[PDB]
């Protein structure tokens, strides 16, 4: 059926694109973690 | 008063599948018009 048809495309895009989310966000995810360590690391200017 | 005769009678199921119409007006109004397509082309003119 025609309705059926709507449903099927579009539960196939709410998969992909929360893959590509998904994807997203494990990016940012590396930028945060970095970003996070590198102040976890660094003394302040007046100590340095 | 009682006799047998051979009568003109159906053998299959009709049909009716939507169209691409009927399928968006089941969305988003959450109903069904059945005729919609002569229902549709028959509005201007003088045969409402």
């Amino acid at each position: 059926t025609v309705i059926d048809q709507i449903l099927n495309i579009n539960a196939l895009h709410t998969v992909l694109r929360s893959l590509k989310n998904s994807a997203d966000s494990l990016e940012r995810g590396l930028i945060h973690a970095f970003m996070q360590t590198l102040l976890r690391k660094s003394p302040p200017q007046f100590i340095v | 008063y009682i006799s047998t005769q051979v009568v003109s009678a159906p053998i299959s199921y009709g049909h009716f599948i939507m169209g691409k119409e009927n399928a968006v007006t089941a969305i988003a109004y959450r109903a069904i018009m059945a005729d919609f397509t002569q229902f549709t082309v028959n509005a201007g003119t003088e045969q409402q």
